[PDB]
């Protein structure tokens, strides 16, 4: 059983958009389906609900005129019409399966992210952070990577293309003017760096940018 | 639209601790449902129709209630139970969710490991300077970080970000970035990242000087 959402991305406020949820693994023509949304850093908000014949569809009263729910059992997909979107419509959009008819939302997709904003897509600057000019008697050494001034979320730091996993923290992004910033620390023993390559990988799909920043030691 | 109010809204619990989360309804409902969410993944059905555990949910869980007050109970808190729990009603349209309750696990106290980083030379070529400071792997999450330029405390342009509990060691981390204009950065000499945590009465201090 799988639910796959798609159709989301950056939208200007006042704009329109269309999510689709593709269902497989079960007999889609038999289930009431639902949309739930979650704003960033916020709780679940029930959107609506629709039956197998599209003869009874329920909404949260607000957004009942600006969101339209529909299904296409031949194509095994559920939809969400979004029109008149505003800033507060910025959320991750889940499609879910109401178990048989009565009660439970038992399966969920991963969500389709929607950012409602007139701010324009912006790639990050990516700065390597090597330690204080020195040589410590430290048995471990901590390196950092700075990802600054992008819009919108998300972004994706790895270290050595996902081969350095233990000892990493990736701090959550934070807004500022109209742009995000995050950083990711990683800690390794002194024996391994700088004798070995550690590299900050940062990809930002919304601007189709992907940049690598080797962490070399400081200089003069 | 029945409104659901959860209590408490955040709580830490030691392993083996009994945990109880309350869901209140503005008007009576006939059942309550509960969903578990961990960062990154979609909500998972936990308990449906008040006291029935969903598939895979371990026995230390249970639900009950009636009317306008339901609850979820973990008999013995476990590290893997640390998440956010939502209640949901399905006895009147529109269906509604509680605000959620974030549940964290307690562990031994831990002093942070503090690292400071001067601006990359590449950033300095652009006319902008960021001093970044990493406070890593501490418990509890309550922590005070301050920036001193030339020994003088600094408030503007500081930007912090904590990670959630680490899935490995249940510890917290936070980063603190002070952003300046490059012209400005080159005006001063010493730069200080200073952190005060209950694990000690002496603040942990990191500093560097330019040149």
């Amino acid at each position: 059983v799988k639910l796959l959402e798609s159709g989301g991305g950056l939208v200007q406020p006042g704009g329109s958009l269309k999510l689709s949820c593709a269902a497989s693994g079960f007999d889609f023509s038999r289930y009431w389906m639902s949309w739930v949304r979650q704003a960033p850093g916020k709780g679940l908000e029930w959107i609506g609900q629709i039956n197998p014949h599209s003869s009874t569809i329920n909404y949260t009263p607000s957004l009942r005129d600006k969101f339209i729910i529909s299904r296409d059992n031949a194509k095994n997909t559920l939809y969400l019409q979004m029109t008149k979107v505003r800033s507060e419509d910025t959320a991750l959009y889940y499609c879910a399966r109401l178990l048989r008819y009565f009660y439970a939302l038992d399966y969920w997709g991963q969500g389709a992210s929607v950012t409602v904003s007139s701010a324009k897509t912006t790639p990050p600057s990516v700065y390597p952070l090597a330690p204080g000019r020195a040589a410590a008697a430290a048995s471990m050494v901590t390196l950092g990577c700075l990802v600054k001034g992008y819009f919108p979320e998300p972004v994706t730091v790895t270290w050595n293309s996902g081969s350095l996993a233990a000892g990493v923290h990736t701090f959550p992004a934070v807004l500022q003017a109209a742009l995000y910033t995050l950083s990711s620390s990683v800690t390794v023993p002194s024996s391994s760096w700088p004798s070995e390559t550690v590299t900050c990988n940062v990809a930002h799909p919304a601007s189709s940018t992907k940049v690598d920043k080797k962490i070399v030691p400081r200089a003069a | 639209q029945i409104v659901l109010t959860q209590s408490p809204a955040i709580m830490s619990a030691s392993p083996g601790e009994k945990v109880t989360i309350t869901c209140s309804a503005s008007s009576s409902v006939s059942y309550m449902h509960w969903f578990q969410q961990k960062p990154g993944t979609s909500p998972k059905l936990w308990i449906y129709s008040t006291s029935n555990l969903a598939s895979g949910v371990p026995a230390r869980f249970s639900g009950s209630g009636s009317g306008t007050s339901y609850s979820l109970t973990i008999s013995r808190m476990e590290a893997e139970d640390a998440a956010t729990y939502y209640c949901q009603q399905r006895s009147s349209y529109p269906f509604t969710f509680g605000g959620g309750t974030k549940l964290e696990i307690k562990r031994a106290d831990a002093a942070p490991t503090v690292s400071i980083f001067p601006p990359s030379s590449e950033q300095l070529t652009s006319g902008g300077a960021s001093v970044v400071c990493f406070l890593n792997n501490f418990y509890p999450k309550d922590i005070n970080v301050k920036w001193k330029i030339d020994g003088s405390e600094r408030q503007n342009g500081v930007l912090n970000s904590w990670t959630d509990q680490d899935s490995k060691d249940s510890t917290y981390s936070m980063s603190s970035t002070l952003t300046l204009t490059k012209d400005e950065y080159e005006r001063h000499n010493s730069y200080t990242c200073e952190a005060t945590h209950k694990t000690s009465t002496s603040p942990i201090v990191k500093s560097f000087n330019r040149n």
